[PDB]
């Protein structure tokens, strides 16, 4: 349910929650709420998970087909586009917590966050979850910048942890994304 | 005996006769050439003059597409500018669902598949138009690409249209070219233009010429003649 | 008239002969040969297939598809409109095991496929299927080998053949073959008319012979087919 | 025999034959190029080339090598037109199986489906048959590498050595004595038999720039080709 | 028997390859495979002088259609 | 290349008296590498010549002593891998061997009456095979008359 996306120099750092509960009943303990469409462009999901699933099915299969006919490397605004324009056709009727944030060649590590509006900004860091309401506080303010990618699992871990903590629906093991010119780096935290 | 008849049908040589007709409709048109420097890509097109005949900046085959991508076609018009609102269509396709430039790489690519699709069913029929394509970005460069009416799809750094003359791409390498930054570039083509393609077949022309690259960061427009002025200013004394 | 959304090009000769179906037989007679074998149990198929060049390898592209689990089949003559008609009846025989719920018969997949493969010469613009499909399996406990044609006319035959030569080993599967008798034995002589218009070297990738047991199809790997037939019958 | 207007379209003979689809046979001799596919153990080596009649030919723009799917490669020959619009369609039904079934597609049968949108393309009423022929290669789990060429006649055709074309005839006359006898196959073995194969056609033997050899091996599943690089070296090393 | 021997020459890949492109074109391209000897510049006539001899007369043009074989 | 074969060539002619055989050996893979080109059309014949007129002067020395022609066996061994690089293709500029194989059986001429039969012999059944890649090309044919009339 908590999902938090840090962009530093180099690339961008994302961490989600684990345990996702329906009503007062867990529905599962374990949960990778990031979503592999590409190795340079990933996101993180919330609300619905059957309908962030398939619309990241959808633009895998559209960039996918795509991106493969270009030989180019993976453009990561122009794969939230496509985010952008589903998110707002369906509005009415799909409901977007999508936050894509990824690292790209040309335009180095970015972060866009995609509410359920459909809109599309690019900001500094991105905040999402039903936890997130506690959080508020603390995240405008332990929050730097001109982060680095070492403190940035650090920073990551202080989000989730409170928003876990305190509310009741975000749970679990901690678990966090890395990702930068090197390669996807992903770990398991708790406590 | 009537092998030229379907367009979907093969011939006796193993070839399309509807395409081999095709390649010829387009060299009666007069020529329209193109060009590419490093940070830029030229256009260039010939306007025959036979009575007067009419205003001059009339129907210039030198059509803006895109921001970055431009036309530079012969052959019959009308087919042309139907192949314009296509690639226009395309282009608003494009800045719509992604909303940055289209490269030039597909955007050739999604006009080679029209272009080849109509040559391949008999109820339509080949394109008269043979074009050129050319851009260039910050992050891309300068790319140009030769389309034919066949539907290959492909590109050098130089091709040439139209009039059988051919003589005017000749000068172009005894002049440096990827070494120029593109100004000079323009009236250096233009001094042959006038030479060749002799006035006993047409007694008067005119010369059009566009031009896309980093001095206009990007944008595509027809150079204007007052400004900078010396494309046709030595052009004039370049003829010896 | 009308559209040009092809209408049918089959007309009807003055003496009231199919003009292009009749040409599509010629197909049959100019491939390859396949014969089958309907005896006793099951139903036994031997098909002939031999690469043209050293560089072709049998394993890969299999002369054998089966429709079903206990249904075999084979052809003759021409490919690029048999995988059509193939995947077809894999769709087409969904909506008689989906609502019926059988193993639908054999004869069941003569009177569906037949009726849209006379229905697919009637429609014009296109070349009618040149390929003769030998339609076998098993059901109600009695298996069954039926012969198709390009224009669609359903036989029955206890031992058939078809492609070059079918005439002649027609009437050699008819004296040779006769009454019914074990798969076993109807594989020898499906091989032995077989290798009537065959080369002079048969190999296990020369000839592949399929078996339908009333225990449902099984389609027998080159192991076995070189194992028989080596020393070929 | 003919009879009527069957000249002008396409269907069947009143002798059952065909002749749009065997004018396709020379429909490739216009491009005038020459593919050949060799596989070896674990490894499989396509050998190309491409024409430069003049200095402006880019060697990115006219590369013929088409790359479908990280995994799995491809190649064309003929005219580049009908190849082209064969190509997307190769990378759509990739992209489905990917998406859908979401694994390494069907290295074996993926000729099937698509030689039935090629056969499309024939059994439609009027429509040109798009003669280019494809040819992919492959990789599956513990089956080792693979090598398909198929024929625009809408069936599917594969086998470890194959080469189908112009001059490809002499070239698969080599590779029958080549691979047996009794022999296997390293990475540089299918590479050096590569041009010796051509060599018994013509390999007029020129600078390797001109030439692309196609390469896969399994190491890192993912297909893919060097540039100029140690191609010229596996050219000097089979040369001794 | 009328060609050099051919002790050497082996013909046995003689009968395969040539066989595939015979028109025929039958008995004098066979004199015309010895009429390749003379254009030999070699003592015992060499593996390239018949193959080539065959592969002019008469040409084949395949295979988008027999493929069924 | 011309130029590269005069700078060469010309510059290990003073390795052969002055320096030690460890040069002559070390010589072969630049001098390889001018043949690996083929730049032809008739310099490398003479290029290549240079080292087989300075290799003709080690003969002077080498196949004299010391010794046992262990030296000349190593000769033919970069006389093959001189013709297996270019590859040559039996041509153009293939001149530079003639003259080489006629001063190197003169130098066997010579060797015949100087020294005993049997390393000479040995050095002989060396360019038996030598003669076989040599054809039937120009007067390599009569360079085996005149050293199979020594043998007898």
């Amino acid at each position: 349910t908590t999902i938090m996306a840090v962009q530093f120099d180099g690339g961008v750092v994302l961490g989600a929650d684990s345990r996702t509960t329906t009503g007062s009943y867990i529905a599962n303990r374990v949960t990778d709420k990031l979503t592999p469409i590409h190795d340079r462009i990933f996101c993180c999901r919330s609300g619905s998970a059957a309908d962030t699933q398939a619309v990241a099915d959808a633009v895998t299969y559209q960039l996918g087909f795509h991106s493969i006919e270009l030989n180019e490397p993976p453009l990561v605004h122009t794969a939230a586009s496509l985010f952008k324009e589903m998110c707002y056709r369906y509005r009415e009727d799909l409901m977007a917590g999508i936050i894509i944030a990824g690292w790209d060649p040309q335009e180095g590590g970015q972060v866009y966050s995609v509410p359920m509006g459909g809109m599309m900004v690019r900001q500094s860091f991105a905040i999402g979850g039903s936890g997130s309401s506690y959080i508020y506080g603390y995240v405008d303010a332990t929050y730097r910048e001109g982060m680095t990618k070492e403190e940035c699992l650090q920073f990551t871990a202080n989000a989730l942890a409170l928003a876990m903590e305190r509310d009741g629906s975000s749970g679990g093991v901690i678990r966090l994304a890395a990702i930068a010119e090197s390669g996807v780096e992903r770990q398991v935290l708790l406590g | 005996t009537g092998y030229d008849l379907s367009a979907s049908t093969f011939s006796p040589d193993g070839r399309v006769f509807q395409v081999e007709y095709a390649m010829k409709a387009v060299e009666n048109s007069s020529t329209a050439i193109g060009i590419r420097c490093k940070d830029g890509v030229v256009f260039g097109v010939e306007k025959l003059v036979l009575s007067k005949l009419y205003e001059e900046g009339s129907n210039k085959r030198l059509f803006n597409v895109d921001r970055h991508v431009g036309m530079a076609v012969a052959g019959l018009l009308a087919d042309a500018r139907s192949l314009a609102d296509i690639a226009r269509e395309e282009a608003s396709n494009f800045r719509s669902n992604f909303g940055y430039n289209i490269p030039l790489k597909h955007l050739a690519d999604r006009v080679a598949m029209y272009v080849h699709a109509y040559t391949l069913y008999s109820a339509v029929r080949p394109f008269g138009c043979s074009f050129m394509l050319g851009s260039y970005s910050v992050n891309d460069g300068a790319q140009l690409y030769m389309i034919d009416p066949s539907g290959v799809s492909y590109g050098y750094w130089g091709c040439a249209i139209g009039k059988a003359r051919q003589a005017a791409k000749t000068e172009i390498e005894k002049l440096q070219m990827k070494e120029m930054t593109c100004r000079d570039i323009v009236k250096e083509v233009a001094k042959i233009i006038y030479i060749v393609h002799d006035e006993v077949k047409d007694k008067a022309f005119e010369l059009e010429l566009s031009w896309v690259g980093e001095l206009t960061n990007g944008r595509h427009e027809i150079v204007p003649k007052d400004i900078r002025e010396e494309a046709e200013k030595y052009a004039k004394e370049s003829l010896k | 008239a009308e559209r040009g959304y092809s209408f049918s090009l089959t007309t009807f000769s003055p003496s009231g002969k199919l003009v292009q179906i009749e040409y599509a037989l010629a197909a049959v007679a100019g491939g390859a040969p396949s014969v089958g074998i309907k005896a006793a149990n099951g139903v036994v198929l031997a098909t002939e297939k031999k690469q043209k060049s050293i560089l072709y390898d049998e394993r890969s592209v299999h002369k054998v598809e089966p429709i079903t689990k206990h249904i075999g089949l084979v052809y003759s003559g021409m490919g690029p409109d048999y995988r059509v008609l193939v995947h077809r009846a894999r769709k087409l025989a969904q909506q008689y095991y989906l609502v019926y719920q059988e193993p639908i018969p054999t004869a069941q997949l003569v009177q569906r496929v037949a009726s849209v493969m006379q229905e697919y010469t009637q429609s014009g613009g296109v070349r009618p299927f040149g390929v003769s499909l030998l339609i076998c399996g098993w059901n109600e406990g009695r298996p069954y080998l039926f012969q198709s044609d390009p224009s669609g006319a359903y036989f029955a035959w206890k031992a058939t053949a078809m492609g070059k030569n079918y005439v002649n080993g027609k009437t050699f599967l008819e004296k040779r073959y006769n009454e019914d008798l074990e798969l076993e034995d109807a594989i020898h002589t499906a091989i032995l008319t077989l290798k009537e218009s065959f080369e002079g070297q048969m190999t296990e990738d020369n000839i592949e012979v399929g078996i339908c047991n009333e225990a449902g199809f099984r389609r027998l790997t080159p192991t076995e087919v070189k194992d028989y037939l080596a020393a070929i019958a | 025999s003919s009879a009527g207007f069957d000249r002008h379209i396409t269907i069947f003979s009143p002798e059952g034959r065909l002749y749009q689809v065997e004018y396709a046979f020379k429909a490739i001799n216009q491009g005038g190029l020459t593919s050949v596919a060799v596989r070896g153990k674990d490894c499989a080596v396509i050998v190309t080339q491409k024409k430069v009649p003049d200095k402006l030919l880019d060697s990115s723009t006219v590369t013929h090598l088409f790359k479908i799917t990280e995994n799995i490669g491809c190649v064309m020959t003929g005219m580049t037109a009908d190849s082209r619009s064969q190509v997307q369609r190769a990378r759509y039904e990739a992209a489905n199986w990917k998406y859908k079934y979401g694994y390494e597609i069907p290295v074996d049968m993926l000729c099937k489906r698509i030689a039935d949108i090629s056969q499309v393309y024939t059994q439609n009423a009027e429509m040109r048959p798009l003669g280019c022929c494809m040819i992919l290669i492959g990789i599956d789990e513990e089956q080792g590498p693979q090598v398909y060429k198929c024929d625009p006649a809408g069936y599917y055709c594969g086998f470890k050595a194959t080469a189908a074309g112009v001059k490809q005839t002499e070239s698969t006359s080599f590779l029958e004595k080549k691979v047996k006898k009794k022999f296997d196959w390293t990475f540089e073995q299918t590479v050096e038999t590569a041009i010796t194969c051509l060599s018994t056609v013509l390999s007029i033997d020129f600078k390797p720039s001109e030439i692309e050899v196609g390469v896969v091996t399994v190491e890192n599943p993912k297909f893919r080709i060097l540039t100029e690089a140690e191609i010229d070296a596996h050219l000097v090393a089979l040369a001794e | 028997s009328k060609m050099n021997l051919s002790e050497e020459v082996d013909l046995e890949d003689y009968v395969a390859r040539p066989d595939k492109i015979s028109g025929a074109d039958i008995n004098s391209i066979c004199q015309e495979s010895g009429m390749l000897a003379v254009r030999e510049n070699r003592y015992i006539v060499l593996a390239k002088d018949f193959e080539k001899a065959y592969k002019t007369v008469i040409k084949k043009d395949e295979q988008e259609h027999e493929f069924y074989k | 290349m011309a130029d590269g074969g005069s700078e060469r060539a010309d510059g290990r002619i003073v390795k052969m008296e002055v320096d030690y055989s460890a040069t002559v050996d070390q010589r072969l893979p630049e001098c390889a590498k001018l043949a690996k080109e083929g730049r032809l059309q008739e310099v490398i014949e003479t290029l290549l010549s240079l080292e087989k007129q300075t290799r003709t002067a080690s003969d002077m020395v080498s196949t004299s002593r010391i010794l046992v022609a262990v030296v000349k066996m190593c000769y033919e061994a970069k006389e093959w891998d001189l013709l297996n690089e270019n590859i040559m293709l039996l041509s153009k500029r293939r001149s530079q061997l003639k003259q080489a194989v006629a001063k190197m059986v003169q130098q066997c001429c010579t060797y015949v009456e100087e020294i005993t039969d049997l390393p000479i012999k040995l050095r002989l059944i060396d360019t038996l095979r030598m003669v076989t890649e040599g054809k039937i090309y120009v007067e390599i044919e009569r360079a085996r008359l005149t050293k199979t009339l020594a043998t007898i």
